[PDB]
């Protein structure tokens, strides 16, 4: 009973965004990778920070309750 | 808003040596999913040590520093999952041989 | 005259059955050193010292008191032969 | 070793009233003496006080434990 949603996304999640903890818990419970900030260019997502890694994708917090509602992944923004 | 069990809540766990296939990667989700902490190290807030391997020295040096730490296998957590539910994790310990 | 107290604070239970003399020995050391005997399993226990197998009395306990440990004679022994508290969880019980 | 066999022998009663009860206790079995239930308190080898029911028994009093503990061995009852 735990949705498979964010196979395949590797997401550096900056520590110091906001509700970061409860964005962790369900980006990871949901089949989602974290990266630690030393392998950053191994991540195929970023959230907030764009300067990093300009070659990723950029999302936000709004990106991973909307991929979570709609039980798929949406669009990045 | 999707609520996900928190059974898990205020216990630190570290993850300790090999393990197969792609369980560890299934062990940080479990963990995870159900409000526990895993830690990077063994460090001074580690409370659960999971471990597939035999009982090991590396243990008996942590003790030292760590003197309440329970060693247990990964089939706790798979258990808890799939009874959706905290059990003992006495019943799944690591002793020495 | 002054006893060693690595015990002190600890509550024990001798939980089934112990050959020869060696339940009167337990008493001994646990007493010695100032841990607490408990009567029955009650919601004080921390250490239930067993030298049988795995019980299925022991799942039931954990419902009332979930932080009970299930240690091996061999621990209290131990203890006194180093003359100091050691880790009981190098001397755990669990099932098979 | 710490633990002096010394009260070897001795089953003793002792009243859960009596002075410095849990002291006298713990030195009395760590020094290898056996405590008697109240239920089986006849068959014990010694009595602390106001005994009843059991005169065989030798009389002893709690300066007798710690005496005992002074000298490492037995000394005459009082
Ligand atoms: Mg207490």
């Amino acid at each position: 009973v735990l949705l498979d949603i964010f196979t395949g996304v590797r997401l550096y999640l900056p520590p110091s965004t906001p509700d970061f903890s409860r964005l962790r818990r369900y980006f990871v419970a949901f089949d989602g990778d974290l990266v630690q900030e030393f392998d950053m260019t191994s991540a195929t997502h970023v959230l907030g920070s764009r300067d990093k890694n300009p070659a990723a994708q950029q999302v936000s917090p709004e990106w991973i309750w909307a991929c979570i509602r709609k039980r798929r992944l949406v669009a990045p923004s | 808003m999707p609520e996900l069990p928190d059974f898990f809540e205020g216990k630190h766990f570290f993850l300790y040596g090999e393990f197969p296939g792609d369980e560890r990667r299934r062990l940080i989700r479990y963990v995870t999913a159900f409000n526990g902490e895993l830690e990077d190290r063994m460090n001074e807030r580690v409370q659960f040590v999971i471990t597939a391997q035999e009982w090991d020295p590396n243990f008996e040096e942590a003790l030292m520093e760590n003197p309440s730490l329970a060693f247990v296998r990964p089939r706790w957590i798979y258990s808890c999952n799939e009874k959706q539910k905290l059990l003992p994790h006495q019943l799944y310990g690591v002793v020495p041989q």
